[PDB]
């Protein structure tokens, strides 16, 4: 207690040191955790990379899915892994960017990549959807700030596409996550999803600056209109989100 | 008179609690008062009267 | 190496000054015109500081302590060996804070995301800003920072906190302290929540959003969603660095008194009956 | 908002004169600050919930 | 400029959600009413939800209102049950523990015992609670962390108030009720056992407090960033991963060489956030039962800085100098 | 007629008798117990 | 002789709360204003008068 | 014309009272005050 | 007068039982500590000056 | 007529006589408390 | 008289969980303000004996 | 006739006499334990 | 006699490891106590036994 | 017919008895261990 044991190594100090052993198990279990997804790592050619971390992979621990979606391992075999990436390396050796083959926001590679996620709709504690149109609503309706249907779409270039048709709400957790946009004939056809995330809506008009007017007739599309798959809501939000560099060469180029 | 019709606006179950809650809080109130001042404090004036 | 979808997301463009001159990867790092300056400002400050411990005498890290300049020095430079390499580390130390912040504007406009990190890293810069270059020009020294040590710095919070008697009675620190206190304790129950309800016991279902967003209102009557967590949180901890940053910049250039002698106000007033 | 946010733009404005209001008959910064800042706590929440 | 997405552009509210339930049968105790607001509706969810009117909530809510009115009372009797006063010098009264010279045993109510009684209904409110909280993840079946990360901060407040205390030797060791006193608490705790900044486990408690702050802003900030890919929803991101929880990783890949799954995010979040309290209920239960001066414990174990300079103002100035004349 | 609860007239007529004998009562302990203690210790 | 016809824009139940709190606050406030002066505080009017 | 659903046949019956309350208010208050005013004046 | 059974037909038997039942130890709780406070009705005290 | 809870008005008469009686030997414990309390040092 | 129609009203399940804990808290408690009195805390008495 | 738990009048009427017979003995031994204390050392 | 009936309401499980915590914290607490007082202190009484 | 835990009335019987017999095991030892103490120190 008071007294100390071989030197100046008292009970405070052992506690001390108890804990530093404990904090590098620690240590080691929250980065192992961490190499569940994405690994074993790779180089730019999609070997297997020669240098792995001095971190192995834990064990597999499996996620047991709800609504009858089987089970999930983690480390091993990701299916979100895309195949066909419209892209060659820029140098022979590693660590450089590369140089999409055509289109960056269409082939989605920059970032407008998508993930493969499971081609079905996210679904809520009832196992219905979780992300369906207002029009579907039961008994949802706009609380508070300004209700975009009816506005126009203003582009990054100030062209107007359309106008708001609907947004897509998420009944689950009570918010908006998309907005309807029906392109007028002349930018497109049919409608498109965008993100609430990535549109700003003022007074009068509702914009969106990450995508200019011609690339609206280019957003992924959805199967159904009544849901959206995790797969098409994985492209549509990466392909706004593509146009914040590949809109023009100025968002690419340096600003400075 | 015919007060009776302040009923048609207020809800009985929810003035009724809440009445409630305030004439026991102004009472306490009150009655802290009264124990703040030597004058009227109940108990040191018997603490007094005995001597 | 590159993570098993890292090769599409590592693309040319989105850097602010620099071009695809610097636009490569050294492992899993990202540099860039930014990543260059941070190299060159953190290697030159972490050298100099070693610099200084080897003129100090001693290479414990515990006991390594480069300090401002006295009082004296006002807002001028000082000889290196008695408070200049503490300037030129500090020096050293600005830049490779806003080159690092920089840098991270060049990551997230790579990667399409947002720039909030890069802002949110900012606000910790302001904080370390602000108590080391905005606070001794409010006083006219460069004495008044903290020395560059990992516990002499601790003796500067002390002593600093001590020369306004009972630092804890300062209304910017006591704003300051409880955002601390609430972020980790967000932090905890936000951790709680995803763990939770991804890890059920075993031979359960891993549970969704709506068991996670029903379980405080269940637990405390008021759930703040998925995403609302993440925005109070980022706030709760801005506003610990903002207060933070208040709190010490208003310490001696505003209220060279006491701090409870500041509460006089609360006591002292016409309303109360004296 | 529009409403919301004019009303407490009313309140922080009354709170500014309440502030220097009760400096001119005496009191202090601080003591004025008080009651400016408990001003627009009042009449902001009131008018921005009567009002709107 | 792009969205930033710190406040909802627009809200939407629809039929209140209830919950979820199972077999475990939640919806009895459980109450009927909720309320929406959208003044916290442009940060959060808009609805106030029903309270599960469990026993261990309830347990802890009388007990907890107990030990607030005795405390309270007690400072209403400090200043003679003068509300002005007692409103004026709110900050300032508490609940003061008992004397040193009473050790474990049951002190008069004027000296301590008082503190003794509101403890002990603190002491059940705060475990009611904290079984309500294990109860509530059982009864979910969803895991324990909330309880687990709770009993941390037990840990903390049983160290500070009944764990040091018992093996001090006396009831004097814990901590004043009171705003102002327990912060008077706090520096004279650090000044009667020479400066905590000196003991390694608040030091380490200081670091997990920082990196919890540190940690939450980077995962609100990162999450914020990744908000338009729908990194919001993170669980579903667990199980299926998308672009959202790739570019979060890469992001600090990229910037700091290593980054964290949309899972073991958490994982680091909880444990910093739940070393804090165990780093600290350590340093705290040590300090004065083993280490009686942390400053002489450093000195001791070198790592207190020594300084070469003269400590006097007339090293540096005079006084006729400072003043000016 | 206005009826913002329901309690069609005839029920909120009887509602406030008993009401404003319930106030009366709880008025006259309230009346007796003032006059007790302003023989005990007055005030004016 | 026409004010009756303020009711035709103010909702009673959301007028009528108000007034009960601010006719409650301001004769609590003029009450407590009225103690704050040592000539009509009746409470040491008391005490003196007893002295 | 209306903003609270109300007509002129009610609106007119409820000001009717609200201004009896008003007066018995005001006529506890005259004499309250007048009862003060006669033990301790402050004019 | 006799009416007031009514009383139930606003409010449940369940809630107000509880209400009151927590009121009452609640203020009888209050009530003791306050004479316990005072030291010419702290009955424990005074046990001890009789020898 | 006028049941908020479900309750008639058979049902309050007969559970209101039950909480007067419990009401009044309720009052009557603390009378008699009181009395004694007042026999035994009084407060007045 | 007649007041077994409270378990009408009371939860049979409730009202003992709730007494069990109340009676439990009002036990110990009382106890304490003994023990705190130097007259009534029978363990000082029996040291003042001896 | 009224019963929100939903135990009917019968059940009541056993429940509510072991109860009783649970408090009085609760109560019986209480009150030898609080009339011992009493000639051990009265506070009265 | 009847008592057996607890049972039919309250859960044996539930029951038991509530009564199983509370019976040893209980025969803790009320062992400090004794070492707290210096006349019931067992430990320290065997020294002054010793001399 | 009151089986709130859905336990029937014989198994309640069987379950007190045998509860009933590990309780007064325990009270027998701590009467034992009660009264070994008071002859060894008397607290009264
Ligand atoms: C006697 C001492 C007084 C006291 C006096 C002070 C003083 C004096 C100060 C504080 C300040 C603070 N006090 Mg105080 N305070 C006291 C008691 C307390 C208590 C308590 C429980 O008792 C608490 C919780 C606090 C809490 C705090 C926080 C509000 C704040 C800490 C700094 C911070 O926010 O980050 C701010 C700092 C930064 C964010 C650092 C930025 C980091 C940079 C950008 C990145 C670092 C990179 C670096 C190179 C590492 C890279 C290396 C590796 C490659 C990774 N105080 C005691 C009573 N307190 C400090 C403050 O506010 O500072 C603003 C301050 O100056
Ligand atoms: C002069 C002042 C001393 C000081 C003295 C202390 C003392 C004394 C302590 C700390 C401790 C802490 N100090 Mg220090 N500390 C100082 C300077 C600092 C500085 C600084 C920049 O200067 C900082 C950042 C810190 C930081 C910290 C944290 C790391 C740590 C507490 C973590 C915590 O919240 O636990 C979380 C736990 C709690 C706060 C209690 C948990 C509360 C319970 C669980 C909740 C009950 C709720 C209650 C019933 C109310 C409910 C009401 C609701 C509304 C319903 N100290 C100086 C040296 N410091 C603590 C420690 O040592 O940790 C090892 C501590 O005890
Ligand atoms: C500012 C608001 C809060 C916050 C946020 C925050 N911090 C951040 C970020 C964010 C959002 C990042 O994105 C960024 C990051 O990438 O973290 C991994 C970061 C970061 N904040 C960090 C630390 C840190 N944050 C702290 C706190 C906080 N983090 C605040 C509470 C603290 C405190 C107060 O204890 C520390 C120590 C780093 C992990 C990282 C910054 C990395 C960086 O700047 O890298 C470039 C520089 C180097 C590699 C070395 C530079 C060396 C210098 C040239 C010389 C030495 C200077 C220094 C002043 C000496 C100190 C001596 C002694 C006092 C120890
Ligand atoms: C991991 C460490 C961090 C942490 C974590 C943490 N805290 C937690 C949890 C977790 C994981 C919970 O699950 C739990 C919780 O439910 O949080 C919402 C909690 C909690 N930690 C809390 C506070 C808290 N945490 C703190 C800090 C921390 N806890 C650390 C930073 C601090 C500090 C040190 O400053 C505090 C003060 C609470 C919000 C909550 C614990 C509350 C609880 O469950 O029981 C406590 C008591 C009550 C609820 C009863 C209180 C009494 C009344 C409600 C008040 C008075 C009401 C009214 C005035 C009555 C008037 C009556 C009269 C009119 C008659
Ligand atoms: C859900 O979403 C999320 C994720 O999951 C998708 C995440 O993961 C994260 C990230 C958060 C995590 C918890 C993940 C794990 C991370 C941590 C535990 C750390 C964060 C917590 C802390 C308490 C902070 C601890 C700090 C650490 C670990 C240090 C990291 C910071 C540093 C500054 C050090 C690293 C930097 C270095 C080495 C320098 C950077 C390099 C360059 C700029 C390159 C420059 C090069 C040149 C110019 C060329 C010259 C080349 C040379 C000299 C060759 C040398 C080569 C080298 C490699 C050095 C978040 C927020 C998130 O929300
Ligand atoms: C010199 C060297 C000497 C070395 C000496 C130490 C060595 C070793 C000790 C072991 C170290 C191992 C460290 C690894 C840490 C990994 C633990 C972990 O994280 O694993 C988790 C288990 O969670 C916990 O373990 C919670 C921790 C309890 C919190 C502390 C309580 C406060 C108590 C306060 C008291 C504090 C004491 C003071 C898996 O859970 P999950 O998979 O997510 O969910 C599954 C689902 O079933 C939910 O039910
Ligand atoms: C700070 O300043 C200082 C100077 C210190 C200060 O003190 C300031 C004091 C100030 C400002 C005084 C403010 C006091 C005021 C304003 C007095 C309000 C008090 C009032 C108004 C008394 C209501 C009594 C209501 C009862 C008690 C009814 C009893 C009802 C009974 C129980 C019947 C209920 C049952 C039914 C109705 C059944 C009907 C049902 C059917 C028909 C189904
Ligand atoms: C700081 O400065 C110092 C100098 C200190 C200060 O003191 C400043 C003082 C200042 C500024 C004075 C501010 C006071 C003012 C302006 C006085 C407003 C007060 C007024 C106006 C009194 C209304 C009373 C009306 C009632 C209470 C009616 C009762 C109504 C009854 C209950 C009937 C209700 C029922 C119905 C209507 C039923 C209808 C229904 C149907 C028809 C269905
Ligand atoms: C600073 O403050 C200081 C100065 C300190 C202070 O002292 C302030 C004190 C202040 C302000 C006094 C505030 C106290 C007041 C106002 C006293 C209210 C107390 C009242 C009113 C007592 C009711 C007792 C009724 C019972 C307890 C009946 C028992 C009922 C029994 C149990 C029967 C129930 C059973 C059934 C009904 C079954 C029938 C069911 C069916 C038929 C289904
Ligand atoms: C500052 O405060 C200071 C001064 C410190 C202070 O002291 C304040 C003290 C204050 C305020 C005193 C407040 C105390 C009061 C009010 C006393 C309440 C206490 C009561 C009322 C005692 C009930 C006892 C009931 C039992 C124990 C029954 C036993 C039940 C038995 C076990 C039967 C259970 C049932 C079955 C077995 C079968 C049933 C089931 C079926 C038939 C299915
Ligand atoms: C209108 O309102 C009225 C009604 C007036 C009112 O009430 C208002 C109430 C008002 C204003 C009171 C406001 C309270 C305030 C500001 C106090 C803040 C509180 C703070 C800062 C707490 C710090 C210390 C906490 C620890 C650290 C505890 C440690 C607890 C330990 C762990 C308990 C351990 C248990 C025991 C020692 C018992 C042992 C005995 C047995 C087991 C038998
Ligand atoms: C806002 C970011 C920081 C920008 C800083 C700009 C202000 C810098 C101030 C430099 C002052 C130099 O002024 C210096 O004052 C000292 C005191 C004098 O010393 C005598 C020096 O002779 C003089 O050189
Ligand atoms: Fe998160």
């Amino acid at each position: 207690m008071e007294e100390t044991f071989f030197g100046n190594f008292d009970l405070a100090s052992l506690s001390l040191w108890l804990f530093y052993g404990f904090f590098a198990l620690l240590i080691y279990y929250l980065q192992t955790e961490n190499m569940r997804e994405g690994y074993p790592l790779e180089d730019d050619d999609g070997n297997t990379a020669a240098n792995q971390g001095p971190f192995p992979l834990p064990k597999e621990k499996t996620f047991k899915l709800q609504h009858g979606r089987g089970e999930l391992t983690l480390p091993g075999e990701d299916v979100q892994r895309r195949d066909n990436l419209a892209l060659r390396k820029t140098a022979h050796g590693n660590g450089f960017p590369m140089e999409p083959t055509g289109d960056p926001m269409l082939d989605g590679v920059g970032p407008a990549s998508w993930s493969k996620r499971r081609d079905v709709p996210e679904l809520d504690a009832h196992g219905h959807p979780k992300i369906v149109p207002m029009s579907a609503a039961e008994g949802f309706g706009v609380s508070a700030g300004t209700d975009p249907r009816g506005l126009p779409v203003m582009a990054g270039d100030g062209e107007i596409v359309g106008l708001v048709s609907d947004m897509w709400i998420d009944e689950a957790e009570q918010l908006v996550r998309y907005l309807e946009i029906e392109l007028d004939p002349e930018w497109g056809d049919g409608k498109r999803l965008v993100q609430r995330e990535m549109v700003r809506i003022k007074s009068d008009r509702v914009k969106v600056r990450s995508i200019y007017g011609k690339h609206f007739k280019n957003v992924p599309k959805t199967k159904s209109p009544n849901q959206v798959t995790l797969l098409e809501e994985d492209k549509i939000m990466a392909y706004y989100a593509g146009g914040t560099l590949y809109a023009d060469e100025s968002r690419l180029e340096p600003q400075l | 008179s015919k007060f009776y019709k302040i009923w048609l606006i207020f809800d009985p179950r929810r003035v009724f609690v809440a009445q409630g809650v305030f004439l026991f809080l102004l009472a306490a109130m009150i009655h802290l008062v009264l124990l703040s001042t030597e004058h009227f404090n109940w108990f040191e004036l018997a603490a007094a009267n005995a001597a | 190496a590159l993570l098993s979808f890292e090769r599409k997301y590592r693309v040319r463009g989105g850097t602010l000054i620099g071009g695809d001159l610097f636009d490569f990867w050294v492992g899993p790092f990202y540099v860039g015109f930014f990543g260059v300056t941070t190299a060159f400002f953190a290697l030159l400050g972490t050298i100099l500081i070693f610099w200084g411990a080897s003129q100090q005498g001693t290479f414990n890290p515990w006991l390594i302590n480069i300090a401002p300049p006295d009082l004296s020095y006002g807002l001028g430079m000082a000889p290196l060996m008695e408070g200049g390499l503490w300037q030129i580390i500090t020096i050293c130390a600005i830049g490779a804070f806003v080159s690092w912040a920089l840098r991270e504007v060049e990551i997230c406009r790579k990667l399409g995301m947002g720039y909030h990190v890069p802002f949110a890293f900012s606000v910790a810069i302001f904080a370390y800003v602000t108590l080391v270059v905005f606070r001794p020009l409010l006083m006219g020294a460069w004495g008044h920072g903290f020395p560059y040590g990992i516990w002499s710095h601790l003796d500067w919070v002390s002593n600093t906190g001590y020369a306004y008697l009972h630092f804890h009675y300062n209304p910017a620190h006591m704003i300051a302290v409880t955002f601390f206190f609430t972020t980790t304790l967000a932090l905890a129950l936000h951790g709680a929540l995803v763990l939770s309800a991804a890890n059920p016991p075993k031979g359960e279902e891993v549970k969704g959003p709506d068991n996670e967003d029903t379980f405080f209102r269940d637990f405390i009557g008021y759930s703040i969603g998925t995403l609302g967590i993440h925005r109070v949180g980022l706030l709760l901890a801005l506003n610990a660095g903002f207060w933070s940053a208040v709190c010490i910049i208003i310490s001696g250039p505003v209220w060279t008194k006491g701090w409870p002698e500041w509460w006089n106000w609360w006591l002292e007033m016409p309303i109360w009956p004296s | 908002m529009t409403c919301t946010i004019t009303c407490w733009g009313i309140g922080v404005l009354l709170g500014i004169m309440t502030t220097v209001g009760l400096m001119v008959v005496g009191w202090s910064f601080l003591q004025g600050a008080f009651m400016g800042v408990l001003a627009w706590l009042i009449v902001g929440g009131v008018l921005a919930v009567a009002v709107c | 400029p792009e969205y930033q997405n710190i406040f909802t552009q627009v809200q939407v509210q629809g039929p209140a959600e209830l919950g979820v339930d199972n077999e475990n049968n939640l919806t009895e105790e459980r109450t009927t009413g909720t309320g929406f607001s959208q003044l916290i509706g442009w940060i959060g969810n808009a609805q106030l939800g029903p309270i599960y009117l469990g026993w261990f909530g309830i347990i802890s809510l009388v007990t907890g209102t107990l030990w607030f009115n005795i405390v309270g009372f007690n400072m209403l009797s400090q200043v003679g049950y003068s509300i002005p006063e007692f409103i004026r010098q709110l900050f300032w009264l508490a609940l003061e523990p008992p004397s040193p010279e009473y050790g474990l045993r049951m002190p008069p109510l004027d000296d301590g015992g008082w503190f003794i009684i509101a403890s002990f209904f603190l002491l059940v409110s705060v475990i009611s609670w904290w079984l309500r909280s294990y109860q509530l993840a059982e009864m979910h079946k969803m895991g324990k962390h909330v309880a687990w990360a709770f009993a941390a901060a037990i840990w903390l407040f049983l160290v500070l108030g009944l764990f040091r205390p018992i093996l001090m030797g006396s009831w004097s060791e814990a901590v004043p009720y009171g705003i102002f006193p327990h912060l008077d608490w706090t520096t004279a705790f650090s000044i009667r056992y020479g400066n905590l900044y000196y003991n390694p486990f608040h030091a380490l408690s200081i670091v997990f407090l920082y990196g919890s702050v540190l940690l939450f802003a980077m995962h609100g900030a990162t999450i914020l960033a990744v908000t338009r890919f729908g990194g919001d929803r993170e669980l579903e991101q667990i199980y299926d991963r998308g672009t959202a929880s790739e570019r979060a990783g890469l992001f600090w890949r990229w910037t700091m060489g290593f980054n964290a799954t949309m899972e073991g995010i958490h994982r680091w979040a909880w444990w910093f956030a739940v070393l804090t309290p165990i780093t600290g209920g350590i340093g705290i239960l040590l300090t004065g039962t083993v280490v009686d001066n942390w400053f002489l414990w450093a000195v001791e174990h070198n790592f207190a800085p020594d300084y070469t300079q003269d400590y006097g103002y007339e090293a540096y100035t005079t006084y006729d100098g400072f003043l000016g004349r | 007629d206005l009826s913002f609860t329901g309690l069609t007239d005839e029920q909120a007529q009887e509602l406030h008798s008993v009401y404003m004998s319930g106030l009366w009562l709880f008025s006259a302990v309230a009346v007796v117990a003032h006059l007790a203690t302003f023989i005990w210790r007055p005030w004016f």
